């Protein structure tokens, strides 16, 4: 059926205009719209009817529809940007609409290498047979960090869940891992070792009974 | 004087079938909000043979209470090549529209509606007759009523009348008699009446006659919620049941209960409201609709 | 000023049904349809559902076509949409939203979102332990860590909040046990690690959990 179809994420570099692309049938014909969604927000319309300009958009932005696809441009890039843009069309045949996937656009960006702090686990803990390792991760630019335990130099492939990064107060990223064991796998090994990598810096911690 | 306007007859329906965004205010017209297929007609002195019969029915009204039938097709395509088969009927028609309309209107030969479209995104052209792509505003979400014209049902058999007009050669697209000599030629404005089982008949004088009565569509009716519009059946009559408490003037009061305090809504005898009948070759006859149009008309010299 | 403000949204186990309730404020209720449109976690919009500016018009979309319904209120200027036999997969964020013209139009205004979680875990309160520090500069950090709750929020304060300064609570994972664990973290200096203790006081709503556990 009708299906829109933009781009998976497009990055650019501030005060450089920025163009996202929705691809689909008929385009010329039907009517396309966009809505920017900032992180943990709702979506606010920011293009209406191909070319639209809702109350309080600013010049920057600009919609339009040409040659079978559509297209919105964001002049003079502001990182307050940085956000998922989706184009939408309803077409009159159909009872409703149809969004596209969406694009994620990113601006670009202060590299800094990742901050890892590993706790082992505690007397209570252990006291009722259990065993937890925590390890927090912050202040990493981008979010790209995987994570690898380890125990006694060997690789672990159990217990360990780990969270997605998440926008700080200092526009930087946080992450954790949590390494599920038993007091015998606790105990029976020398040490144990988390690391993350932000761009193959291998950044590695270690704790020992 | 009348604040009345907009609570209409019939379905109050002011939107035509295609162009379905703007049903909120157009599905019914109503006392708040606008809509552009209905609103051009109350501009002052734009349409004065509507607004001296404003209480009843517009064209659309007409065509969607089941009066007036549709054209088949019922809409033209301007931007085609050959054209459209409302061409003939358009271009003997000297019309203006206002900007941003994407689709115009009109009661037809055959009687029935009618109507010129343009494609998505374009908007009729000044003299009605194209469509353009102009970057510039949105465009309207409804249609341009072509004609100025009213509408009310009517059974009464229009199969023998027959548009009779002295000296005339051709009005519009119809020609009268074999004229071989020389010709003047006018844009005129032409009066008109449709009736059941007719075509449409062009007259050289309009005569008409208002005869009131106290038929539903004698009334409007309103709430308080903002005003809001009220089916005047559901209001007892005397003698009778309902789903609502009404009150009004001494005219409904004549017929309808009044509950004073306790009624749900207001109901007043709308002025201009009754059966409009129009002379025509000597006769009086109930009419479908009655309007004027402009046309190119022929005479003999 | 138009407000759209949503309720209803909370945690509930699947086959179960719940109501999300979408008020309006700053327009005419009769002049626009309202639509429901659900973000899952981190994924994209999804059109849901829509009623029309009268309600003639109800549509659904085909994933939630039959378990949904909805329906409107002139007299309290409410949409509610009922969602009985929900699934997992529903779990998202729901938003109310305006729609300008009625049928084949934008949205031009949205609510703040309600959140369903369509979970099948139990409402269980956490389990608080302390992570102390072992052998920075002149800078040490230690903690709690909070295990097993369900569902969100869990909120992880400092003493009655009174060393919030420097603290960080990380978020919490979701394991294949569907149970939230998160941890508190705060940095104190070296020289003040022996005097002062350190009490973090774990509230959770939903199990009527509170907790006020020490560290070391």
């Amino acid at each position: 059926s009708n299906v829109l179809t933009q781009p998976p994420s497009v990055s650019v570099a501030p005060g450089q205009t920025a163009r996202i692309s929705c691809g689909g049938n008929n385009l010329e014909s039907k009517y396309v719209h966009w809505y920017q969604q900032k992180p943990g927000q709702a979506p606010v319309l920011v293009v209406y009817e191909d070319s639209g300009r809702p109350s309080g958009i600013p010049e920057r932005f600009s919609g339009s529809n040409s040659g079978g696809t559509a297209t919105l441009t964001i002049s003079r890039v502001e990182a307050g940007d940085e956000a998922d843009y989706y184009c939408q069309e309803w077409d009159t045949s159909s009872d409703y609409p149809v969004f596209g996937g969406g694009t994620k656009v990113t601006v670009l960006q202060p590299k800094a290498a990742p901050s890892v702090t590993l706790f082992p686990p505690s007397s209570e803990e252990l006291q009722a047979n259990k065993a937890t390792l925590v390890c927090l991760i912050s202040d990493f630019y981008p979010g790209a960090v995987t994570v690898a335990w380890k125990a006694d130099s060997s690789p672990v492939k159990a217990g360990v869940e780990t969270t997605t990064p998440s926008k700080q107060s200092n526009n930087k990223y946080a992450a954790s891992s949590y390494l599920s064991l038993t007091p015998e796998q606790w105990k029976s090994h020398r040490s144990y070792s988390c690391q993350v990598t932000h761009e193959g810096s291998t950044v590695e911690k270690t704790v020992a009974p | 004087e009348d604040p009345h306007l907009r609570n209409r007859p019939g379905k109050g329906h002011n939107y035509i079938d295609g162009m379905t965004q703007e049903d909120a205010t157009c599905k019914p017209v109503t006392y708040a909000g606008a809509c552009s297929s209905f609103d051009v007609l109350l501009e002052k002195g734009k349409f004065p043979l509507f607004q001296s019969y404003a209480h009843h029915r517009t064209l659309l009204e007409a065509v969607h209470d089941t009066i007036i039938a549709k054209a088949d097709p019922p809409s033209c395509d301007l931007q085609s090549a050959h054209g459209n088969p409302c061409m003939k009927e358009k271009l003997v028609m000297k019309t203006h529209c206002p900007n941003d309309y994407q689709s115009a209107h009109y009661l037809n030969n055959d009687g029935k509606m009618a109507s010129v479209k343009c494609p998505p995104k374009y908007e009729l052209t000044e003299d009605c007759n194209f469509c353009r792509q102009m970057t510039g505003a949105s465009l309207k979400k409804g249609s341009y009523p072509l004609q100025d014209l009213f509408c009310q049902s009517s059974e009464d058999d229009g199969s023998k009348l027959k548009t009779k007009m002295k000296g005339v050669c051709e009005v519009g697209v119809q020609a009268l008699k074999k004229c071989d000599g020389q010709l003047s030629t006018a844009h005129e404005v032409v009066p008109f009446a449709v009736f059941k089982n007719s075509k449409k008949v062009y007259l050289d004088k309009l005569d008409l006659k208002t005869e009131e009565n106290l038929l539903p569509d004698s009334f409007v009716c309103f709430e308080h919620k903002e005003l809001k519009s009220f089916d005047i059946s559901q209001c007892p009559k005397i003698g009778g049941h309902g789903s609502k408490k009404c009150t009004g003037d001494a005219a409904f009061c004549s017929a309808y209960e009044c509950t004073a305090q306790y009624a749900n809504a207001y109901c007043s005898h709308a002025n201009g409201s009754g059966i409009v009948q129009i002379q025509v070759s000597g006769v009086w006859k109930k009419p479908l609709c009655v309007g004027y149009e402009r046309v190119v008309v022929k005479r003999e010299l | 000023q138009v407000h759209l403000v949503e309720s209803g949204g909370g945690v509930v186990q699947p086959g179960k049904s719940l109501r999300l309730s979408c008020a309006a404020s700053g327009f005419i209720f009769n002049h626009f349809g309202i639509h429901w449109v659900r973000q899952s976690p981190g994924k994209g919009l999804e059109w849901v559902a829509v009623i029309w500016y009268d309600g003639s018009k109800k549509y659904f979309a085909d994933s939630v076509k039959g378990r949904f319904s909805i329906s409107r209120d002139n007299s309290q200027n409410t949409v509610y949409l009922q969602m009985n036999s929900l699934r997992t997969e529903d779990t998202a964020v729901y938003y109310c939203a305006r729609e300008r013209w009625s049928g084949h139009s934008y949205l031009d205004y949205w609510g703040h979102g309600a959140l369903v979680t369509v979970s099948s875990a139990s409402t269980k309160g956490p389990s608080v332990f302390p992570l102390a520090p072992s052998s920075s500069g002149g800078t040490a950090a230690l903690g709690c860590l909070v295990k097993d709750y369900f569902p969100e929020p869990v909120t992880v304060s400092w003493n009655s909040g009174a060393l919030t300064s420097g603290v960080h609570t990380f978020p919490a994972v979701l394991q294949s046990s569907g149970l939230y664990s998160l941890s508190s973290v705060v940095t104190v200096p070296s020289s003040s690690l022996g005097t002062q203790t350190y009490i973090c006081n774990v509230n959770h709503k939903p199990s009527n959990t509170k907790v006020d556990k020490k560290v070391e």
